[PDB]
């Protein structure tokens, strides 16, 4: 015997396994009830999503954040940055956008009925050519070969989030520390002003807009000096976007080290 | 040769044995040689292990070591992770630190448990003379006591303490106090005569440290140092190996169960971790997490807080503990061994019986006079009282009118002291009465006369007679009487009276009592005018043909509360043994008086005299009681002592050496007893050190007796032992309640990690938060179960079987760990997926989600709805997970602490709310919770989140379920006390 007899061992096992089945059943039921609680289109609460995050491409991380460094003289130092930039843009090709539609309103694209196919709502097209000089055409080196690179600023989507009506949310990139010896960060943004059209909002969730694609803005940095380490902060200027959070550097802004070697 | 034989040697041999002179002492040279051979005449102080090596051991232990390892992994991880410039988690620093605090804070709890922290040999060499007078080369002088060596010729006197173990060569009216050997302060005579086989009983051995009460003597030093009888008593006390209290054993056993489970859990999943493709360094961190989750960090702390509050309660009944462990032991005690004098008895000679008017009367011998008195209407009695009052020379020291008569200090031997106290109790003021009858003549008590006599003017102005009053040994008082007072009239002492007297005398003799006769004779004015000149050297008065009045007998009587205390113990299943150095006849009388020997119990000697058959034909089983003297004990074998203990349930050991007390305690221990020992004397210290708990009287106790004790009765109220029994049985019953409550929440702190590892869901419960539950939120509730009352009639139950009834057993552990604990983890996970989904993460998305969840290069992860998420926003939602899991556990610890209130009884009869301290602990529990949740800042200091009301509600059906489940369980065992349900599911 290892604590009981061979029949006392079986009768306790049967009880514990019974206990465990019933409790697993009660649990499985709780989860099931929970899932008819849940609407597949709009989340119940958005507590951690008060302000949208911001990301950039190409995302290359060192330690402690985004660090991007390449040699203009060597084409092979920026090849991968181009490559990830091109490879990211593939979902924004005219064919990739076959599920979205032409949006002209330049106002919030509110939809209540699901008139799009398979009982969904329509989503607005955003095609890579809307980034113009930073679309990979005619310059497939996306600004890098010439020492004036493009970074694309993407605002994290959030269901029914509206960023403010008075204008479209805009990107602004400036140096984090204005250099005492130098002038402000000079940048041209595509589309003009660096705006996200209002009709890309609200997001209605992957189930309602499966073909939804985030509008982008490219930030063509024109000013940045060679062989010096800089830090660039791109903030979203929108009424309901904040970038003040000290426990989330990516809330409402994105910052990156940049060095352009020669 | 340790043993003294020198009492049975001639001077010729003693001189040859020691190369000394019986009249000139040792030669000065040989003295100083012998001093280098034997060392000083002193007791060696065995160094107790230094104070801080005491604190180091507290740091070690099954639970203490796992914390060490875990803190080390935290450092190693912290170093490795920071040696690659990752400043992102100092959690593994603070985790390491907090653990170390816990290890150290826990080890501090263990070390400060021992309030006393003192060494016994300190008190023993406070019993020792500093000087001695010695003769060497026929020159007597005063030497330092330590310089004596075996062979030295030593001169003692009254007032001085005896400088070594002495073989007495010549003596002049010399008496000693041997109470440090026997517990008995009755003076003993020292002569050079060999009067016993034992050197402990012969007259020509005097003992180191004993007090020479009077006289002078010379004698040879036959032992010094630790070889003296006091040095051996001391060794026996110091040299007792430090065995573990009953509750220390219990704590260690439960700890062994936990540490074993922790290593097994931690090690099997480390394997599983590595088997499903984690890196060794990460699995090493899981091992640390699993250990931190499963181990109850706050447990040992809660246990000693519960003991602290029992110690607090005992101390208010004047019962003082020296170490928190001692607060449990009397609850587990099953045999009490008790010294008779000054523990059971008052250590004060008290008038006990009187023979007058042909009948034995019983005096009230209680210290508070709370007893039964005797008839005092008699005129024979009024006369005897006159005699024992006038014929007394003792005196109350003045200003004692505030003092109780028994406590009053009086100048006189024990005997006259008792008579005087007895007279002031019986009549208003004995000294005032005596002065009214002025003492014309007196002869004090004499060795040749063998009585004491005095003659007195009487109080009546009209009455001119002189009354002679006398006392002494009864037979020898009676051989000077011609008549006797009987029922007022005075009758000639005929043969029938003389025989009546003799039976009364021997009767009180048989009660282990000292006996005195008392006679009178009224002298007429015809032969003795009012101013007659009574001359003692002339014997111009009579000393024969007196009138007998009565016998008076006296004993050291029980303390008032002691006989009931003994029955209460026996009622609670505890055996009670008397172990005294006093003489058997007294010991047996007192054993009966106090309840150690039941009314109707016979010894085999008792039976033999009733049936008038020889004792060797009495069937030993038929006798319930037994009285074994030390000499018999010395003669016995251990199998015989055991055979006696098994056979006679009412046992008296009298005339026992200090070692013999130890040997009795130990014998009971080897038989399976948890043994307590109650004593007040130096000769008790070995028995005290070796019991599982030793109790000393605070007042009549000796220093060595109090020093070796674990517990001290500050008011000398023996009934406090009964309290200790109860509080011990309570605290044990209630500790399994806290331990059960504290352990049960470990399983839902574990399972989140087991799932996290094996399912790669985002981490549900972090370490920092566990520690908060373990060391803060649930601490007060677990302690409050200390206050819980008894479910059963605790004092009528037998002492628990130490081998099969343990603080934590498999049924308690399994039920709490795998049933209640399991329900709690299903509640946790139910609230986890509830809060994840209501925040955008459906359960199926959580499986395998961990890598992306925990990735800092992934600032736009998509949730179930397609919403993109930063690492930050994900991190705070992870904290929200930690919090819902936290409050699921808290809400269940309300259900949990409620169902722990009772192990047998339903919560519907005892109620929920009679334990007041527990409900404040529940309320403090929920307050400290809401603070951690809704205090601002809390998400960034302690990772706690202001959850929504809904997620407090989620685990309540599980808490309610727990209550209903346990309630149903407990009813099952009340209605089926023999069934399988009871067998397997009662904890
Ligand atoms: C000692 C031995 C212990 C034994 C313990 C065993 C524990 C396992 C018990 C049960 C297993 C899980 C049961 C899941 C029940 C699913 C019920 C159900 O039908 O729900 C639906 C979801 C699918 O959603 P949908 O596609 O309809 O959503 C679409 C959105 N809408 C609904 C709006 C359309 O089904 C699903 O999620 C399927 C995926 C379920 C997620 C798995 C989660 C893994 C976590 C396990 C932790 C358990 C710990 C237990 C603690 C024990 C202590 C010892
Ligand atoms: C007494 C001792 C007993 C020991 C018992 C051992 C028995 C179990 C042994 C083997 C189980 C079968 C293994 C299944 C086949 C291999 C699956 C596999 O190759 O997965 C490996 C992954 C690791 O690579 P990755 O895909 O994450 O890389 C991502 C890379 N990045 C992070 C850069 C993106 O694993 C992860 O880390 C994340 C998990 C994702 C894959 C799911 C695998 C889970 C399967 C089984 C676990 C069940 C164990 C239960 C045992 C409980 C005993 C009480
Ligand atoms: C002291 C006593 C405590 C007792 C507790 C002991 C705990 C020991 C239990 C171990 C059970 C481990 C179960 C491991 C299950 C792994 C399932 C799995 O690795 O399967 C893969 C899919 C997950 O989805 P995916 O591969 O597309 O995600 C990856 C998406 N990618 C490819 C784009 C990156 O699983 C699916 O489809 C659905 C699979 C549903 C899994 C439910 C598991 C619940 C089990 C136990 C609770
Ligand atoms: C031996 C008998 C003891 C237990 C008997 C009582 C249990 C059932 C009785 C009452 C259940 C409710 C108890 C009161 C506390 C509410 C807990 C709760 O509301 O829990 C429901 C959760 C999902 O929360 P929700 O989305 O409905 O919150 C709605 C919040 N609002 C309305 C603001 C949007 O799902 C779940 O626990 C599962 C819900 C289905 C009920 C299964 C009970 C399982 C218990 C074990
Ligand atoms: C045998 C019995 C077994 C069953 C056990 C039953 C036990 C019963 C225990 C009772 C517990 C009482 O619970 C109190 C619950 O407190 C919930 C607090 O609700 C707050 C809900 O609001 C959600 C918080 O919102 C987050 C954002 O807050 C912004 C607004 O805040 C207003 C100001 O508050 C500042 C802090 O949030
Ligand atoms: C529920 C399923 C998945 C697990 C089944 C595994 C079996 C073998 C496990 C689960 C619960 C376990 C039991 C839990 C409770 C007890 C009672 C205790 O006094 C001794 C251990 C013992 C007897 C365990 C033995 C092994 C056990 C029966
Ligand atoms: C106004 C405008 O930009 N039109 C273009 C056109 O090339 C295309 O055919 C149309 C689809 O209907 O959407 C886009
Ligand atoms: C649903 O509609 C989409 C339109 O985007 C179509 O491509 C797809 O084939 C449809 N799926 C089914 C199962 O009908
Ligand atoms: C963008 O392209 C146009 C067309 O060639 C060109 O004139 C303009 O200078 C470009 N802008 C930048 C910043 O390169
Ligand atoms: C912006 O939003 C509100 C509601 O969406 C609308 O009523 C308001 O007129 C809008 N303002 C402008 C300036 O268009
Ligand atoms: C945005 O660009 C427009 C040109 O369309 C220009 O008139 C305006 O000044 C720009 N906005 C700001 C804030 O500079
Ligand atoms: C860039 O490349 C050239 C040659 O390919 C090299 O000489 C130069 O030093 C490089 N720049 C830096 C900053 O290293
Ligand atoms: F008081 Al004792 F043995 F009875 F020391
Ligand atoms: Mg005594
Ligand atoms: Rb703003
Ligand atoms: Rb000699
Ligand atoms: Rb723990
Ligand atoms: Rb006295
Ligand atoms: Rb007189
Ligand atoms: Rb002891
Ligand atoms: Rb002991
Ligand atoms: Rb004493």
């Amino acid at each position: 015997m290892l604590g009981r007899t061979l029949s006392r061992w079986v009768w306790i096992s049967l009880y514990y396994v019974a206990f465990y089945v019933v409790m697993s059943g009660i649990f499985a039921l709780c989860i099931y009830v929970l899932m008819r609680t849940i609407d597949p289109y709009t989340p119940d609460y958005q507590d951690q999503l008060k302000s949208p995050g911001v990301t950039l491409r190409p995302d290359v991380y060192g330690e402690k954040g985004l660090d991007i460094s390449y040699n203009v003289s060597d084409s092979t130092t920026w090849a991968g940055l181009a490559h990830t930039l091109h490879r990211f843009l593939a979902g924004y090709s005219p064919a990739a956008q076959e599920g979205s539609i032409n949006c002209t309103s330049e106002k919030y694209f509110f939809q209540e009925s699901f008139l799009a196919p398979n009982h969904t709502k329509f989503s607005c097209k955003f095609t890579a050519d809307m980034l113009q000089n930073c679309s990979g055409r005619p310059d497939p080196t996306f600004g890098f070969a010439e020492g004036k690179p493009c970074f694309i600023i993407k605002m994290n989507r959030i269901v029914k989030f509206l960023p403010g009506n008075s204008t479209a949310p805009r990107v602004d990139c400036a140096f984090l520390d204005q250099p005492r010896d130098g002038p402000p960060l000079q940048v041209e943004y595509f589309p003009a002003n660096g705006t996200y059209s209002l009709h890309y909002f609200p997001y209605y969730g992957k189930k309602a807009q499966p073909h939804y694609s985030n509008p982008l803005v490219a930030a063509k940095l024109l000013n940045v000096p060679r062989n010096r380490d800089v830090v660039i902060v791109c903030k979203i200027l929108a009424e309901h976007v904040s970038f003040d959070n000290p426990h989330d550097p990516y809330e409402g802004k994105v910052e990156f080290k940049l060095k352009i070697q020669k | 040769g340790m043993e003294i034989n020198d009492h049975q040697l001639s001077v010729a041999e003693l001189e040859q044995k020691y190369q000394t002179s019986a009249t000139k002492g040792l030669s000065a040279s040989l003295a100083a040689e012998l001093l280098l051979r034997d060392g000083p005449n002193a007791l060696r102080p065995p160094r107790g292990t230094p104070e801080y090596v005491k604190f180091a051991r507290q740091l070690a232990g099954g639970l203490q070591c796992l914390m060490w390892v875990a803190a080390a992994i935290c450092l190693i991880a912290f170093a490795i992770q920071a040696s690659e410039g990752d400043l992102t988690t100092d959690d593994n620093l603070y985790l390491a630190l907090a653990l170390i605090a816990v290890v150290v804070v826990t080890g501090c709890f263990g070390y400060y448990q021992e309030f006393k922290s003192t060494n016994i040999i300190a008190s023993f060499k406070n019993l020792v003379p500093q000087q001695a007078t010695v003769i060497r080369d026929g020159d007597k002088f005063q030497i330092n006591a330590d310089q004596l060596v075996v062979g030295d010729l030593v001169e003692m006197k009254g007032g001085d303490r005896v400088p070594a173990d002495i073989r007495i060569l010549q003596a002049q009216g010399c008496k000693v106090d041997n109470s440090s050997l026997t517990g008995e302060s009755e003076p003993q005579t020292r002569s050079p005569e060999c009067t016993h086989e034992s050197p402990l009983e012969t007259r020509n051995i005097a003992f180191f440290s004993t007090m020479c009460l009077e006289g002078t003597a010379q004698g040879l030093v036959v032992n010094t140092g630790d070889r003296t009888i006091i040095g051996r008593i001391a060794s026996l006390a110091s040299g007792v190996e430090n065995e573990k209290t009953p509750i220390a054993i219990e704590i260690e056993h439960f700890v062994d169960i936990i540490a074993g489970l922790a290593i097994l859990f931690g090690a099997t999943f480390f394997i599983v971790a590595m088997c499903i493709g984690y890196t060794f360094l990460r699995a090493m961190v899981f091992f640390m997490a699993i250990v931190v989750a499963y181990v109850p960090e706050g447990l040992l702390a809660t246990v000693t807080v519960c003991l602290s509050l029992t110690a607090k309660r005992l101390a208010s009944k004047n019962c003082v503990v020296k170490n928190l462990e001692a607060v449990e032991t009397l609850g587990s005690t099953s045999v009490i061994c008790s010294d008779k004098t000054g523990t059971l008895t008052q250590n004060r000679m008290t008038v006990s019986h009187l023979w007058f008017d042909n009948h034995i009367h019983s005096a009230d011998t209680t210290e508070d006079q709370s007893g039964q008195t005797f008839d005092q209407s008699s005129e024979t009695w009024r006369a005897l009282c006159r005699v024992l009052t006038l014929c007394n020379r003792a005196a109350f020291k003045s200003g004692q009118d505030a003092v109780p008569v028994p406590k009053r200090i009086v100048i006189g031997d024990a005997s006259e002291t008792a008579l005087l106290k007895f007279s002031e109790l019986t009549l208003g003021n004995a000294m005032g009465y005596r002065e009214r009858f002025p003492k014309v003549c007196e002869i004090p008590f004499n060795s040749t006369n063998k009585f004491q006599l005095s003659i007195h003017t009487l109080e009546d102005p009209r009455d001119p007679r002189h009354v002679l009053v006398m006392k002494g040994a009864p037979e020898r008082v009676l051989e000077r009487c011609s008549s006797i007072l009987i029922k007022g009239q005075e009758l000639p002492l005929d043969e029938q009276w003389r025989e009546a007297f003799q039976t009364a005398y021997l009767s009180l003799g048989g009660l282990g009592e000292r006996v005195l006769g008392f006679c009178q004779l009224y002298l007429s004015e015809k032969d003795y005018p009012p101013g007659y000149a009574f001359d003692v050297e002339a014997m111009n008065f009579p000393t024969s043909g007196l009138c007998f009045a009565g016998l008076v007998s006296m004993i050291d009587p029980p303390r008032a509360t002691v006989p009931d205390a003994v029955l209460k113990c026996r009622t609670a299943g505890i055996r009670v043994i008397m172990v005294t150095g006093d003489h058997p006849i007294t010991a047996k009388a007192i054993a009966a008086s106090v309840g150690i020997i039941s009314e109707g119990s016979e010894t085999v000697e008792d039976i033999a005299a009733r049936l008038r058959v020889p004792v060797d034909q009495v069937n030993r089983k038929d006798a319930r009681a037994c009285v074994i003297n030390g000499m018999q004990l010395k003669d016995m074998d251990p199998s015989e002592l055991v055979e006696a203990l098994r056979t006679h349930p009412e046992m008296v050991f009298a005339r026992t050496s200090p070692q013999q007390k130890l040997v009795i305690v130990e014998s009971c221990q080897r038989l399976g007893a948890i043994v307590a020992v109650t004593g007040d004397g130096v000769n008790d210290s070995p028995a005290l050190k070796k019991a599982d708990i030793g109790v000393a009287m605070g007042i009549a106790g000796s220093d060595a007796a109090k020093n070796a004790a674990d517990m001290i009765l500050l008011d000398d109220n023996f009934a406090s032992i009964v309290t200790g029994v109860e509080q011990g049985r309570l605290i044990f019953d209630n500790l399994k309640k806290s331990i059960a409550y504290t352990l049960t929440k470990n399983i839902p702190e574990l399972t989140p990690w087991l799932i996290y590892i094996t399912v790669s869901v985002p981490l549900p419960l972090g370490c920092i938060t566990i520690l908060f539950i373990e060391l803060c939120t649930d601490i007060f509730p677990s302690v409050s179960l200390a206050y819980e009352k008894a479910e059963s009639d605790i004092m009528h139950l037998r002492p628990r079987n130490p081998k099969r009834d343990r603080l934590v057993n498999e049924p308690l552990a399994a039920y709490s760990y795998f049933q209640i604990g399991a329900i709690q983890s299903f509640a946790g996970f139910t609230d986890y997926f509830t809060a994840m989904a209501q925040e955008g993460w459906f359960p199926l998305l959580c499986v395998g989600l961990r890598p992306q969840w925990e990735n800092h290069h992934l600032q736009d992860l998509q949730d179930s709805y397609g919403q993109e998420w930063t690492f930050g926003q994900r991190l705070y939602q992870q904290y929200t997970c930690y919090t819902v899991f936290f409050i699921s556990i808290e809400m269940c610890q309300i259900a949990d602490v409620l169902i722990r209130k009772t192990r047998r009884l339903s919560a519907f009869q005892q109620g929920f709310f009679r334990n007041r301290i527990l409900v404040i602990a529940i309320v403090f529990q929920v307050c400290i919770g809401c603070f951690l949740c809704y205090c601002p800042g809390m998400p960034n200091i302690f990772n706690f989140m202001p959850i929504r009301f809904q997620w407090w509600l989620v685990p309540m059906p599980f808490s309610l379920l727990i209550f209903v489940y346990d309630e149903i369980r407990k009813l099952g065992v009340r209605c089926c006390p023999g069934s399988w349900w009871d067998q397997e599911l009662y904890y």
